[PDB]
Formats: structure tokens, sequence, C-alpha cells
């Protein structure tokens, strides 16, 4: 941990990055974008948050991007904007041939 | 209901409804919290049924 | 993105326990309003669907 | 003069307090109102006689 926490410059490509680029263009704000070592969207670990919620609560990162749901537990410590895509618990089926 | 009128077209303008209310009135956060709670526990499913 | 699209979804989006994916902001920052209006604008303009 | 009518027209005047109705979230309305978290997701479609 004494040496530099690895700053591997990678390139990012996805839907949420495009959302971020569009909102940045519309609002004219730049961003130091980085990824968290937790690897989770965030759950209450003994009253402590991690990942997106952990970084936002401790304010090391101002905002969190990605596929983040909106639930009442998360809204306790952070606030969510109007959701842009619709998700939830859904059913996946195999196709059936004709009869 | 009627079964002689049929819907068509892929869902464009994918959005959501919402109860709109004045900016300065304070129920907003509590209203949103209650709506999310109703979504979580299936009360909205009971309404849909 | 199935290798043959041999499976299907449900109701074309008639979902149980419906929810949304969104952005996470600090507690009651001044940015929340601006990003809300920006996202609603991009919805209205129609870039999202494509 | 950019005047409003309808539910929002009577709300910005303060006659009412909360619109409980299938009101669609978008940018133009959100300027002069605020919207709770969406309680029913939906899209736009067409009817034709079968
Ligand atoms: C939104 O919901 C909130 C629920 O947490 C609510 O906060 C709670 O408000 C009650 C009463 O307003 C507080 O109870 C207090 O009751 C007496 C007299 O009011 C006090 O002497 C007590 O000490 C006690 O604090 C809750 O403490 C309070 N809880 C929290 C977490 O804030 C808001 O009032 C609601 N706001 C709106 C606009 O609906
Ligand atoms: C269903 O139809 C497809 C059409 O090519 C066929 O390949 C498949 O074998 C059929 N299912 C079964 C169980 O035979």
């Amino acid at each position: 941990t004494d040496e530099e926490p690895g700053y591997i410059k990678k390139c990012c490509k996805g839907f949420c990055i495009d959302i971020l680029k569009k909102i940045s263009k519309s609002v004219k704000f730049t961003y130091d974008l980085y990824l968290v070592t937790n690897g989770k969207h965030g759950k209450k670990i003994n009253g402590t948050w991690n990942g997106m919620i952990g970084e936002v609560v401790m304010k090391r990162a101002y905002m969190a991007v990605g596929s983040l749901t909106i639930n009442e537990e998360r809204s306790e410590v952070v606030d969510f904007s109007v959701p842009f895509i619709e998700t939830g618990i859904s059913v996946m089926v195999s196709r059936s041939n004709g009869t | 209901q009627k079964c002689d009128l049929v819907t068509t077209g892929e869902l464009f303008f994918r959005s959501g409804f919402g109860i709109g209310m004045r900016k300065d009135s304070p129920w907003k956060q509590n209203v949103s919290l209650s709506i999310l709670k109703s979504h979580e526990n299936g009360f909205m499913e009971d309404l849909d049924k | 993105r199935d290798e043959g699209c041999k499976l299907v979804t449900i109701g074309s989006g008639k979902v149980f326990a419906s929810t949304g994916y969104g952005i996470a902001i600090q507690k009651d920052s001044g940015w929340k309003r601006q990003v809300d209006l920006a996202i609603l604008q991009l919805f209205g303009d129609g870039e999202m669907e494509e | 003069k950019k005047e409003w009518n309808g539910m929002m027209g009577e709300l910005l005047s303060g006659q009412a307090d909360m619109i409980v109705a299938p009101l669609t979230i978008n940018n133009e309305r959100a300027q002069y109102i605020e919207f709770s978290k969406p309680f029913k997701y939906q899209g736009l479609t067409i009817l034709v006689k079968k």
C-alpha cells in the first residue's frame, strides 16, 4: 500500500459512459473518473457502505455511474435522479416451436 | 378490456408517470420514499392486479 | 445478444416489482436539479432510444 | 405570455397541492413543478381497430 495505488490507464466504453459524456456536454463539467476496488454497487457492511455507495457517502467520489438500481435502503444515504432505463425482477423463457 | 381494439408499435418514449407537486412543499422526499416502499413490498402489484 | 436468439423475454416489459437504473449523487447537492433536467431533455430530444 | 392550463396551470397558481393522475415526466413540465419518483413505467403506442 505504500507505493502508488495502481493507476492503470484503461479506456472505458459503454452506455453509462455515453450518458456521462452527454450530461457533461450539456452541463459543461469535467470529471476525474476512477474505479473502486470493492467491485460492488454497494451494500451495508455492518452499517458501512462500499463501492458506489461507499465512495459517494465518504465523498471520495462525487457521483457514481453504472447500472445502479434505486431502492429505499440506498436512498437513505444518497439521492438518485430520475431513472433512465427500466429494470427489475423479470422472467426469461426458452422459445417453443410451432404447433 | 374491449378485445376488438389492438395496440401496436414498439415502446418509444420510454418514460414514467409521477405525482407532480410544487417545488417548495416538503412532502417530496417522503412521497418518493413511500412510493419506493410500495414498489418494493408488492403493494403496487396489488394495485395493478 | 444470444448466439441464436433462441430465447425470449416477457410481456415486452410488463414487469413485476418495477424499478429503474439511475445516477447516484451526494446528499442534496446543487447538481441534482441540473442533471435531472439534462436527463429529461435527452429523453425529450430522443437521443436515448437510438 | 407563456401561460399554462390544465393540472399544471392550476397548480403553479397554487389552487391545488398534488396532481394524482397519469402525468408524464419530461423536461418542459419539470421546470415549474417537481416530480416524485416514477410510480408506473410506460411507453407510447398506437391503437387500431382489430
Ligand atoms: C417525513 O417522514 C419522516 C420520518 O422519519 C418525518 O421525520 C420524523 O418526524 C417526526 C415528527 O415530525 C419526529 O418525531 C418527533 O416527534 C416529537 C414532536 O414532533 C418530538 O418531540 C420527538 O422527539 C420526535 O423527534 C421524528 O423524530 C422524525 N424522524 C426523522 C428520522 O426525522 C418527517 O417529519 C416527515 N416529513 C414530512 C414533510 O412528511
Ligand atoms: C425447433 O425448431 C428448430 C428450427 O430449426 C429446430 O432446429 C429444433 O430442433 C426444434 N426443436 C426440437 C426440440 O427439435
